[PDB]
């Protein structure tokens, strides 16, 4: 038996049964077990059909990305073809932000699903050299990835003129090595080119220069992975799976103070509520919810609980990245942890974000361990609204925006600290 | 002058020649001299950079910005232990305790025999099973003191 590292069996539940169908096991399903379930078929199916109409259907399914910007795939992919290639598609399975750990479970558990989405996705926009960037810190998933590519090579669906097609793909693995900032995707870019991970201006997009300044498709493990359901079921059916106007399979990673944490696929209307106390099996010892933490992005308070799970106006939003932190739990030293990662992911490209992200977490501490002074105390206040200015990409436009929330939803906690 | 074993200059061509480009490969042939020698020999870098066809100046300044790499402490076994936020409120802070009741050491140092060194990280994307550690490529949920002791005794 072909053994990897060591991996913790995350908790995975689906209502849907798409992207968890097999992942919601914890192990390695390969390609035999892959082809049992009728896998590679969309793939065989989407080489009788031509690039355009592939990129049609994803289209037509208002499929949108899943690496939380929520931009139209099939419109994404309209922009690369608009321009000359040749063109290069990138799976980003970067998986860094804190709260996250869904990407990982679909790489580990069900290979070929992503595999498959790739090849589709590669054939859709004329790409004959595809990539998998993943995190440094998945090492098993890295070694997964390989063993499954070259299954796939071997009952050839990669290489040249894959089942006859006349369309040549071989996907290439890359790793990290200990930077969030290479999952945004033109820092991602950067460090695939061999650089260090310093996202470019936009525009221009990726999709226009990318890769060797050539037109570059990157798109979220996720993503990639309802690509194989889209053209087995039909942009039709995709579309009746779940609202109308949000449309598709979401994964929820749901941690911190609760009963069954773990990965849960779920429609998006599906309330905070709902995923907290009817999916993951309530709160630990019954405790009431304090806040809710979206990743690194939000902080719900428990007055928002009722909203629902999606792109609305008034919806969670992000990724669905649910920490959950009950009554007893310092709101403030929760942000410390916060402030702690931005200082240690900013590139240092932009001023404001280099030396704001520092100071917020040097200040946050200072107030935390009760060393602060009163300067130092509106200094923090300052900057924490000031890591944006001439920022070039999103870390800096969010790094001060959940501990701007606590200070806004908890005031009377903070005020303890003052 | 510093010239890497032969089992291992094999494995950095296979790197080197996997991608459509050299300088591709840098990052995986960085991660497989730290597996080589514990670390990340500054002596390496030299000899690498003439590999990938790059400046000795771009492949410092790339171990640089790579936060796994550490061209700073030998060690067989990095124990990388999430700091991040999930851990943190699930219980990080009892793993560094009962890390320092059997191996003596605090994040950042490593063992008197070179054998461990503890690596505090970000978020390891396993959050749900807070709190979270690697021992090398191997990860782990810390649940006890005893479960961490009989893991460790694992590693030789
Ligand atoms: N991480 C998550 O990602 C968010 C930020 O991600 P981002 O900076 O990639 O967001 P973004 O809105 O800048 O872009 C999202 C995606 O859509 C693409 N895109 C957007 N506008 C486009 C256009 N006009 N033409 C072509 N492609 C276009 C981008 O290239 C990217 O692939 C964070 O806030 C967090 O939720
Ligand atoms: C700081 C930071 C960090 C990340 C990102 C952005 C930023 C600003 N993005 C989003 C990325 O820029 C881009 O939207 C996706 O790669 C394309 O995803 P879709 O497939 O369209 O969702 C991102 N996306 C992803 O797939 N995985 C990741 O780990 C991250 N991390
Ligand atoms: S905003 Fe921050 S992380 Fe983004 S490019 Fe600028 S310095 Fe780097
Ligand atoms: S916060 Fe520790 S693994 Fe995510
Ligand atoms: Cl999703
Ligand atoms: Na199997
Ligand atoms: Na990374
Ligand atoms: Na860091
Ligand atoms: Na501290
Ligand atoms: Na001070
Ligand atoms: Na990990």
């Amino acid at each position: 038996m072909r053994s990897y590292p060591a991996i913790p069996r995350i908790y995975a539940e689906t209502t849907l049964n798409m992207l968890l169908k097999r992942a919601k096991k914890p192990r390695v399903h390969s390609i035999d077990e892959y082809l049992k379930d009728g896998g590679y078929q969309a793939l065989e199916k989407a080489l009788n059909m031509s690039p355009e109409e592939i990129i049609d259907w994803v289209d037509k399914s208002t499929l949108r990305g899943r690496g939380g910007a929520g931009f139209p795939t099939g419109k994404k992919w309209k922009f690369a073809v608009q321009n000359p290639g040749p063109r290069y598609f990138i799976c980003n399975a970067d998986e860094s932000e804190p709260g996250t750990f869904k990407d990982r479970i679909i790489i580990e558990r069900d290979p070929h699903l992503l595999i498959e989405g790739i090849i589709i996705s590669s054939y859709a926009i004329g790409a004959n050299e595809a990539y998998i960037y993943i995190r440094g810190e998945y090492p098993a998933g890295y070694y997964i990835l390989r063993d499954a590519i070259e299954e796939a090579k071997k009952k050839g669906f990669l290489g040249k003129n894959i089942l006859g097609s006349g369309f040549d793909l071989e996907i290439y693995v890359a790793r990290g090595a200990g930077a969030y900032i290479c999952g945004e995707e033109t820092a991602l870019i950067e460090s695939l080119e061999g650089k260090r991970g310093h996202p470019r201006l936009k525009p221009p997009y990726p999709v226009q220069k990318g890769l060797w300044g050539k037109p570059t498709v990157v798109n979220n493990v996720k993503t990639i992975a309802n690509v194989p359901f889209i053209i087995s079921m039909g942009w039709e059916e995709y579309r009746y799976i779940g609202p109308s106007d949000y449309a598709g399979p979401k994964l929820f990673p749901v941690s911190g103070k609760v009963k069954k944490p773990g990965v849960y696929e779920l429609p998006m209307n599906t309330t905070l509520r709902e995923v907290i106390f009817k999916y993951a099996g309530g709160t630990l010892g019954n405790k009431k919810v304090k806040a809710v933490f979206s990743g690194a992005l939000d902080c719900f308070s428990s007055e928002e609980l009722d909203i629902p799970m999606d792109y609305s106006p008034l919806g969670f939003g992000g990724t669905g990245t649910v920490i959950v932190l009950t009554e007893e739990d310092d709101i403030v030293e929760a942000a410390l942890k916060i402030a702690e990662f931005y200082e240690h992911e900013t590139c240092g490209q932009c001023t404001p974000c280099r030396v704001g992200c520092y100071e917020q977490a040097n200040l946050l501490e200072k107030i935390y361990k009760g060393e602060a002074t009163e300067q130092d105390w509106e200094g923090f206040d300052f900057v924490n609204r000031n890591i944006q200015p001439t920022s070039i990409c999103g870390l800096g436009a969010v790094a001060g925006r959940l501990i701007r929330q606590t200070l806004e939803k908890f005031p009377e906690e903070w005020e303890k600290y003052r | 002058e510093f010239e890497f074993p032969e089992e291992l200059k094999t494995k950095l061509q296979e790197h080197i020649n996997y991608f459509p480009k050299k300088r591709q490969a840098i990052l995986l042939c960085l991660h497989e001299i730290q597996n080589y020698y514990g670390y990340i020999p500054p002596e390496s870098l030299k000899p690498l950079a003439d590999m990938l066809e790059l400046p000795l100046n771009h492949v410092e300044g790339v171990v640089a910005f790579y936060d796994m790499f550490d061209r700073e402490d030998k060690a067989k076994y990095r124990i990388r232990v999430c700091v991040s936020i999930v851990c943190h409120l699930m219980g990080t802070n009892k793993l560094l305790k009962a890390l320092e009741n059997i191996l003596g050491i605090k994040p950042g140092e490593v063992t008197p025999d070179g054998k461990f060194k503890i690596v505090p990280v970000q978020c390891l994307g396993a959050c749900s099973e807070a709190p979270v550690f690697m021992v090398n490529d191997d990860e782990y949920k810390f649940e006890s003191e005893v479960q961490l002791n009989e893991i460790l005794s694992r590693y030789t």
